[PDB]
């Protein structure tokens, strides 16, 4: 803290693009540190300070290890000649392993193109796939060709046969069999035990999903007529761009990982097709106002598209999407794909008529790709890194194991000890009257403090029993035993979270919420057992601690309806978000505290797009008011609070 | 197949004369066989193999001949693939008898339940659906010239078809003349309505409408005039003023479903052109226009599956006349337009649907409109615990030959060889339906051919799959690019509430949706979680067609009020001037209410005064039911009220049980124990026999006492005969009507716990179908006279399939307080005898014993004790507080404490018996039962706990009482008894001391009497005298076993049986012990099982009551059994299915408490009848007593050492006492010392 307050050029350093190749010297040493002891020292800071890097820093750390050309051999191409020739025993066979939606058996066919050897190459789905496989393979078990299975993923059970018939077998010592395959884990273990495993992703951009999409579709439909519809094939090539790039950037770009494939770019293409040949009647030349784009825009955001598309909001950005895109207006010279990239560049759709001209502008893309292309702002590349940055810690903290002996649970012993003395021991519990059930808000605090008080309860009771374990008191129950793994890995257990709670998340953020969740609602519980039921307005309540906020909501609804006399269908919602301290609670006004904004700026209930990822908001009274049926000014956006 | 059916030999004579002769071989062989059944000597019959050899393959012959001739006939008319086997071959062995064909159409045709026959049953000449909607057809199919099965059943679907078509066409033509009219008659409009089926009614005004709209734009021709748009709309605005007009008269119910359609689709048709008015279209292809659903009627066309062409967007399709009946019209909301633009696109496009969602959001009722809007045969295939596979392949055959849909609902939940067996039949069948994809290729179907069961079978083009998936997930692999997915997250239901409303005639329907919306939500939020609470939709709609009722009941009622008095009554005026949220939350009430709990019932008050601000609901008042409830509760001791007093609640709920029965042929009464829901249908059943004047008749049957094959009768496995079980009597007993018993009213209570297994083939009459199938295969149908009931203690092993056919009345404890059991005790207590038997039983006045009048007097010297801040009442709740070692049941301890006071009435009367010279006097009286009221409250209270418990509630009731408790200082109140004389005597002053030889120094029989053991003996002796089922814990050692067999063969009368129970104990144990001991005898009031010893009354040991094991469901099958004789007297004879009583029969128990490892706690119905004693350790002063006189016995052989006895047993106690310190169970669990040691 003082050699950060001491240093002057700090500032630039916080906000540098890439920080990590100068890290400032600030640690307090005695003896000259090593390069690899400097490298962990600036490590530690990159971790501290700007995390978003932290991956690429750890690149760096190898660089100090084990040389800089130590992951040199990832960003080229497969050299599958050599594994194949060389690598490959010919009883064991070759599994690739592609994600879904995505194929790799055009290497096979290159390699056997390639290097002169014929290839029986069959797809499975029925029992005729068995016969014709189990013949292929007793052919070339003797003949020493090479035999390739596709998508095998279907038949798991007929695969462990197949595994088993190829433990007893002595093949040709050149016979190759590939079994291509997606990554599902329907496969059993033993196959992905006795193989020789690759994976096969597909490449991450804009531009390269264009190429995909643009090779997928034959030219002779393409260049149909009327002259237009290659362009409109553009746009929806430029349609399946801009939303699957935006699945990377979940939970920004969308609320869940939607599964948008290859079929519904051809359930789009046969739309498209069918409209434009309704449209057009077979003539060469329409008019791009005669194309029926109400008609796309409702059949893909409705029909095509939105079918997976649960939550309204996802629906909602979807169809901005199909009414900013597939315009008429984008079939003018002047129209720009993407606005403000970068900020101040801009994106304009090339100008050709024949797909050939289109295939050049997407293949002259800039290499530079940023988030403001799919309309992202670009910090959410800072966000979506230092998420994969977490990816990257806790998978060590699961790889810590246990295999120091010739001082897991010495580290665990004070772990457990630690825990149970942040934690308070009881929490009390509310006292049932008759004047707090006309007030709902009592209702929930006690629905609140019932479930805090178990899981409390059951949490220092695990804490107890695994610090007992750590000194030898206890026998390694089952239970006990998995719970300590679980502790050694840091991961939260099953039977640990019991309401609604955050996904993937680890045990000591989880014991950090047990600290201020419970503290709260200590807090408020000695506020309610003091002051009575009349407090309970006043006091100012954290949404993100209580196990159920909607009931919140609901109550104060309810509280603001059975004070004033009003039918609850006739309350409407209103959010103020008031700065100065102390401000004055109305009626119908209720105090939130800790709302966090992200991606905007709010002042005076007015909001600003800002590059900051999170600004924390102050008090903000929620009021419920009358359902006036005034038109909705076009300056109010309607946000959702997750 | 050959002897089932008699026409069968017809068809295949000449597998009839081979299987003749192979049966006849086989026959002569298997005599051979019989004669010597060595294995040897049929191992060495001459040329056995050759001839069993050629018999397999003679019966392969003729199974393959006829395998082919049904696969022929099914081929033949393709909705025999729909049908079973034994089904198909009922179905073409009776050809000479009709009628028997009638009960399969169901499951051939979509809503075709009959056919309607010639009197000579030689013309077909109509059909009918299952609501007794018919169709006369155009042409008549003429059995006789088409005798064959299959042909005059395509004759009928043909006919079917044609006349379909010809009257939608007339009912077009005639409804263009009211879609073009400005003023409508109502008559005429009613007339069209009655004289048209309802699909076809919805049908010709879709057609006209979408006519009148493509006409409309069609001269609109972007010309700015919105002048015919504003005429069509104006036109339908008339039509629906017409409609809800008329749907607010008495209409009958099928004329009501109709205008309800009516109405449900115009709405609809309403808003899409308010739409289309305000986005100004101006073009015919506008796709505003062209994305709502379109229908185009050609008459012209010869083809009669073609007249009518519906489509929307790109999609076309042709109408399938497929007669549908009167079905369920859904309510078009933009998720239900979504849902049919998503699926009509997937079907144009070749592919399969996927509405994937959670559960009651409407998904399948989505899928059937679609397929019943096109009019094709949808075929709902559960995926849950009814899913066939042996019929399965054959129903994808019919559904790719004749044209049918196929939805599949919880696809999620199949297990792994049913997902992945279907999914490779609809991976196959949809990947034949993308190749008709690309027609211009497909110029040639080649007749298009897939592969199914190892067969080869055609397609037709009509048919589709479509899978329903339950995410939280995603669909499997073989067709997850071969389907199209939509998620119906939330339907709308305020739109379903809006139409559902305006279609009851209710005049403000917007903001009493808006309404009654939300606070099914606030219900399911706020409200306890409970698994028999349905806030669902379908729970919706029968509210809001119960609201409808309401209204129509109250508008009749109003008229009728008005036809009495003189007054010009208005049906529009009287529905004017009438409040309409008052009419929502009485249904509302009415229907929520009966299932509410005690604690949440002022919640939903809450919830509901909130969201109806000032709106009261009021109970319907029965004036005359409620006289008769006064006078059957005053005859049998009840306490009564009148709603807001001590017994308004239990009034309230056995007048909505009244409710429930009027309304539902099917109730449970589903409280907890002891809360008065078994006798409250018996008083509703006694009170309705004097309002109505109509005899009831009652039969009470245990369902898990008795086994499913007993309840419902086992069809014999060879040499088939039919017996019928005890609820198949029952029901056969009603049917026949000998003794005129269906003009009685009978209820079937089932009074036992509740479990899928016996309640299945309950549900095919539990439902509105009401038919009882058996595997003898009688079909039976329950008489309008009977109402199944269900008394169960909860619905822990519930299925919701049978709960949700029945109203329930939820009997809560806080139902019935304390203050009227002390009423009813009190009032039994001052009107029966306790010395009557069973003579004066039907009898139920001054001078009739003096023991009632000194049981009067008691009465009235012990009420001041009973109030409610008295005593009993406060030392209830105060041992409420007391642990105990089983649940401390409220109606256990006041039973037992009624009975603890009927024997200290009892000794008065003995005291005047032996004192004739002069009788109990006031004052002793006095003493004797204020004393002993004390004495049987702590025991009657704290005999189930240990000694520290019994000092602390002996010490609260000191504190508590006025009653002087006696003076000694450290010895407790239990160990006084209540003399006959007004003091306290203590025990141990009342137990002798005995010397027992040397023979027997340890044996099994003798006991030495102590403290405990004659304190014990006495409670028993009470409690023995009215036969109440006693039960004794107590650790193990303690000697409860044989101080229950000395004191049970002391008495002179006890003839006691010791029966043991173990983890395979049986209701056989306790028959065979019945059919040993005693007998059956047949009286004219009813048979009776009677020992043979007479004038001795039997008592059955039994050692450890807790030993029999639970089940899967949480129960004992042996001790429902004892709960059922001790509660109803008797039980059933199952091979005469008869009741028979018990008459000198009693029970007492041995146990040990619930943690031990081996035992298992009793049922709360039974803990209520049991009074329990808890045996402890007899401590060291009884053990010193008793192995001080163990060792003067043993110290007779040695006689120069009597001065050590005394000496050593104390040392003999003391060092196990400090064992009893030292070695603990949680140390090491063999460390247990008792005085078996």
């Amino acid at each position: 803290i003082a050699k950060v307050q001491a240093d002057e050029q700090f500032g630039i350093w916080l906000d540098s693009s890439s920080p990590e190749q100068t890290v400032p010297y600030l640690w307090s040493e005695e003896t000259p540190a090593t390069p690899i002891g400097q490298a962990i020292h600036r490590l530690l800071l990159i971790q501290a300070f700007r995390p978003d890097r932290l991956l690429a820093m750890a690149h760096m750390f190898v660089s100090t290890n084990l040389g800089e050309s130590f992951m040199s051999i990832m960003e080229q191409p497969l050299d599958l000649t050599h594994i194949v020739g060389t690598e490959v025993k010919p009883n064991t066979p070759v599994l690739m392993c592609s994600v879904p939606g995505y194929d790799a058996s055009g290497h096979v066919e290159d390699l056997a193109a390639e290097q002169n050897t014929q290839i029986t190459s069959i797809a499975i789905g029925s029992a005729e796939g068995f016969n014709q496989a189990d013949k292929a393979i007793n052919t070339a078990v003797k003949s020493g060709r090479w035999v390739m299975l596709k998508n095998v993923h279907l038949a798991p059970g007929w695969l462990m046969q197949l595994e088993k018939k190829l433990h007893s077998l002595q093949p040709h010592a050149c016979f190759r069999l590939f079994l291509t395959m997606e990554i599902n884990p329907k496969v059993p273990v033993n196959l992905l035990r006795a193989g020789r495993i690759f994976v096969f992703e597909p490449p991450p951009g804009v531009k390269a999903n264009m190429l995909r999409t643009f090779s997928s579709i034959p030219v002779s439909r393409i260049c149909k007529s009327p002259n237009e519809r290659a362009r409109l094939y553009f746009l929806l090539a430029w349609f399946h761009a801009i939303i699957q790039e935006r699945l990377r950037y979940a939970p920004l770009g969308w609320s869940k990982k939607y599964e948008f494939g290859e079929s519904d770019l051809r359930s789009a293409c046969d739309t498209v097709d069918t409209w434009l040949d309704d449209t057009a009647k077979g003539r060469q030349n329409i008019s791009p106002d005669k194309i029926p784009w109400s008609a796309l825009k409702t059949l893909m955001a409705q029909s095509i598209y939105g079918g997976r598309v649960d939550n309204e909001f996802d629906q909602r950005l979807l169809n901005t999407f199909l009414e900013r895109l597939f315009t008429t207006r984008s079939f003018d010279s002047e129209f720009k794909l993407a606005c403000k990239v970068d900020g101040h560049k801009d994106i304009q759709m090339p100008d050709g008529i024949r797909r050939e001209e289109f295939v050049q502008w997407v293949e002259l893309l800039p290499d530079t790709q940023t988030p403001s292309w799919l309309g992202l702002p670009n910090n959410a590349e800072r966000v979506l890194l230092t998420t994969q940055g977490v990816d990257m810690i806790s998978k060590m903290l699961k790889m810590q194991m246990l295999e120091d002996e010739d001082a897991w649970m010495r580290t665990l012993h004070t772990t457990a000890s630690n825990w149970l003395h942040l934690i308070p021991q009881t929490l009390s519990h509310l006292k049932r009257t008759v004047e707090n059930i006309k007030d709902p808000l009592f209702r929930f605090f006690e629905r609140e403090v019932k479930m805090g008080a178990k899981l409390l309860q059951d949490v220092r009771q695990d804490l107890a029993d695994v610090v007992q374990v750590c000194e030898g008191k206890k026998k390694q129950t089952n239970y006990l035993r998995t719970l300590i793994n679980e502790l050694v890995k840091g991961i939260l257990p099953r039977s640990w979270s019991h309401y609604t709670v955050p996904a993937g998340m680890t045990v000591i953020q989880w014991v950090s919420d047990f600290s201020e969740r419970i503290k709260q609602l200590q807090n408020i519980s000695l506020a309610a057992a003091s002051g009575g039921a009349k407090e309970l307005k006043n006091i100012h309540v954290c949404l993100g601690g209580l196990f159920v906020p909607e009931a919140y909501i609901t109550a104060t609804r309810q509280y603001v309806a059975q004070a004033n006399s009003w039918s609850l269908e006739e309350l409407c919602l209103e959010v103020n978000v008031t700065t100065s301290q102390g401000a004055t609670l109305d009626a119908c006004s209720f105090g939130v505290t800790g709302l966090k904004l992200q991606g905007a700026t709010c002042n005076n209930n007015k909001l600003s797009l800002s590059n900051a990822i999170s600004t924390a908001l102050p008090l903000t009274q929620l009021r419920w008011v009358k359902q006036t049926n005034t038109e909705k000014k076009a300056s109010v956006v309607t946000l959702p609070v997750y | 197949i050959f002897t089932g059916s008699a026409d069968i030999k017809h068809l295949l004579p000449v597998e009839t004369q081979e299987f003749q002769s192979i049966s006849t071989e086989f026959l002569a062989l298997m005599k051979k066989v019989s004669k010597s059944p060595l294995v040897m000597d049929v191992l060495n019959i001459q040329g056995v193999q050759r001839s069993l050899e050629r018999l397999a393959d003679l019966l392969g012959e003729i199974q393959k001949a006829l395998g082919e001739y049904l696969e022929r006939e099914r081929s033949s008319f393709p909705r025999f693939y729909f049908v079973g086997d034994e089904d198909l071959l009922e179905i073409i062995g009776n050809s000479k008898n009709v009628a028997k064909l009638q009960k399969h159409f169901k499951k051939m045709f979509a809503g075709v339940s009959s056919i309607i026959l010639n009197e000579d049953n030689s013309v077909v000449l109509g059909i009918s659906s299952r609501e007794g909607e018919e169709v006369m057809f155009k042409t008549p199919v003429s059995i006789t010239e088409h005798p064959k099965i299959n042909e005059w059943l395509t004759l009928v679907e043909k006919e079917m078809r044609v006349t379909l078509a010809k009257l939608l066409a007339e009912s077009v033509t005639e409804v263009e003349i009211f879609g073009k009219a400005t003023s409508i008659d109502p008559n005429t409009y009613i007339t069209w309505i009655d004289k048209y089926q309802a699909q076809l009614v919805v049908l010709s005004a879709q057609i006209a409408w979408s006519e009148n709209v493509e006409t409309a734009l069609s001269s609109m021709g972007g010309g700015g005039d919105a002048a015919p748009l504003h005429s069509v709309l104006s036109n339908v605005e008339v039509t629906l003023n017409v409609l809800a007009d008329s749907v607010l008269m008495e209409q009958p119910p099928l004329r009501r479903r109709k205008l309800e359609h009516l109405i449900t689709e115009l709405v609809h048709q309403r808003d899409v052109t308010r739409s289309l008015i305000k986005s100004k279209i101006d073009n015919a292809k506008s796709f505003e226009w062209l994305s709502q659903m379109r229908f185009y009627f050609d008459p012209k066309q010869t083809d009669v599956l073609q007249q009518l062409s519906i489509q929307m967007a790109n999609a076309k399709f042709n109408y399938g006349f497929e007669y549908l009946g009167v079905q369920d019209k859904l309510v078009q909301t933009p998720l239900t337009d979504r849902c049919y633009l998503t699926m009509t696109q997937a079907l144009e496009a070749r592919l399969g649907g996927s509405p994937f969602g959670p559960a009651g959001t409407g998904k399948t009722e989505s899928v059937k409109a679609l397929g019943h809007q096109l009019g094709r045969f949808v075929l709902v295939f559960n995926c849950d615990e009814t899913f066939d596979f042996q019929a399965m392949g054959r129903i994808f055959v019919g559904l790719c030959q004749v044209g049918a849909w196929g939805c599949f609902d919880e696809f999620n939940r199949l297990e792994e060889r049913m997902l992945s067996a279907v999914s490779q039949q609809v991976q196959c069948i949809q990947e034949a339906l993308r190749e008709h994809s690309n027609p211009n290729y497909d110029k040639t179907s080649a007749p298009i051919t897939c592969e199914l069961l190892n067969k080869q079978v055609k397609v037709s083009p009509d048919m589709a799959i479509f899978i329903t998936m339950n995410p939280g997930s995603n669909l499997p692999d073989n067709l997850k690019k071969l389907f199209r997915s939509l998620a119906m997250t939330k339907p709308d239901r305020q739109l379903i509430a809006q139409v559902m409303l305006y279609s009851q005639g209710f005049r403000t329907a917007e903001v009493l949706a808006n309404k009654i919306v939300p606070f099914f939500k606030l219900c399911d939020e706020q409200l306890s979680s409970q698994s028999h609470y349905d806030f669902g939709l379908r729970a919706l709609k029968s509210v809001l067609v119960s609201a409808g009722n309401v209204k129509r009941e109250r508008i009749q009622k109003i008229k009728r009020e008005k036809e009495e008095r003189g007054e010009a009554v208005d049906e529009g005026e009287i529905a004017e001037n009438l409040p309409e949220q008052e009419i929502l939350i009485q249904s509302v009430c009415e229907t929520m209410v009966p299932k509410l709990v005690a604690e949440d019932i002022p919640l939903l008050f809450s919830l509901l005064s909130d969201v109806f601000p000032g709106v009261q609901y009021h109970r319907g008042e029965m004036t005359a039911l409620r006289e008769e409830l006064k006078k059957v509760c005053q005859e049998m001791y009840l306490t009564y009220g009148d709603g807001e007093e001590v017994g308004g609640m239990w009034v309230e709920k056995v007048l909505q049980l009244y409710q429930i029965t009027q309304i539902n042929h099917g109730l449970m009464m589903v409280g907890p124990s002891g809360s008065g829901k078994s006798m409250a249908w018996r008083v509703l059943l006694k009170a309705l026999e004097r309002l109505e004047g109509v005899e009831g008749v009652a039969h009470i049957i245990d369902p898990k006492a008795i086994s499913k094959d007993h309840l419902y009768g086992t069809l014999d496995p060879n040499t088939r005969e039919w017996t019928d079980g005890l609820f198949t009597h029952v029901l056969r007993k009603i049917i026949d009507s000998v003794r005129g018993e269906l003009q009685k009213r009978q209820w079937i209570v089932f009074d036992g716990d509740v479990d899928p297994e016996w309640v299945e083939n309950l549900n095919s009459v539990l439902d509105d179908n009401k038919l009882l199938t058996l595997p003898n295969g009688e079909r039976l149908s329950l008489p309008p006279n009977v109402r199944i009931m269900f008394e169960v203690q909860d619905l822990k092993y519930a299925t919701l399939a049978t709960v949700s056919r029945c109203g329930m009345v939820w009997f809560s404890e806080d139902v019935l307080s304390t203050d009227m059991i002390f009423n009813n005790f009190l009032a039994r207590l001052r009107s029966i005898p306790l010395d009557e038997g069973e003579d004066e039983a039907q009898r139920r006045e001054e001078a009739a014993s003096p023991m009632l009048q000194i049981q009067r007097d008691a009465a009235t010297i012990m009420q001041p004790y009973f109030t409610s801040n008295g005593l009993v009442t406060k030392a209830l709740e105060h041992a409420f507080q007391l642990e105990h070692i089983m649940d401390l049941t409220r109606l256990r301890c006041l039973g037992s404490l009624f009975s603890m006071l009927h024997q200290a009435c009892r000794n008065v009367a003995q005291y005047n018996a032996n004192h004739p010279d002069f009788p109990m006097q006031i004052e002793q009286l006095e003493r004797y039962i204020q004393r002993y009221l004390v004495y049987a409250i702590l025991w009657s209270l704290s005999g189930d706990s240990r000694l520290k418990m019994r000092a602390e509630l002996g010490e609260y009731i000191r504190r508590i009482t006025t009653v002087p408790l006696p003076t000694a200082p450290n010895i407790p109140i239990i160990d006084y008894e209540v003399s006959i004389s007004g003091e306290w005597s203590p025990w141990q002053a009342k137990v002798p001391q005995i010397e027992v030889e040397t023979h027997k120094v340890a044996a099994p029989d003798v006991v030495v009497p102590t403290l405990d053991t004659v304190r014990h003996e006495a409670l028993l002796y009470t409690w023995l005298a009215e036969h109440k089922p006693l039960v004794l814990c107590g650790p193990p050692g303690s000697g409860k076993t044989m101080t229950l067999f000395s004191a049970l063969r002391a008495l002179p009368d006890m003839e006691v049986v010791g029966l043991n129970f173990s983890s395979a104990t049986t209701p056989e144990l306790l028959l065979k012990t019945f059919d040993h001991y005693c007998e059956y005898r047949r009286t004219p009031n009813g048979v009776v099982l009677a020992p043979v010893q007479l004038g001795k009354w039997l008592v059955l040991f039994c050692d450890e009551i807790n030993l029999p094991d639970m089940d899967k469901y949480g129960t004992q099958r042996v001790i429902s059994f004892i709960r059922q004789m001790v509660e109803h007297g008797g039980f059933y004879r199952t091979s005469d299915q008869t009741w028979v009583k018990l008459e000198r029969i009693q029970f007492v128990g041995a146990c040990n408490p619930p943690t031990d490892p081996g035992r298992k706690p009793l049922s709360h119905r039974f803990l209520r009848h049991v009074p329990v004693v808890y045996v402890d350790y007899p401590g060291p002063a009884s053990l010193t007593q008793i192995y001080g006189t163990f060792n003067r016995a043993m110290l007779r052989l040695i006689p120069s050492l009597r001065t050590y006895a005394e000496p050593l047993t104390a040392a003999m106690v003391e060092f196990y006492t400090m064992s009893q310190e030292r070695f603990t169970q949680d140390t090491q669990p063999h460390y247990i010392y008792s005085p078996r040691e």
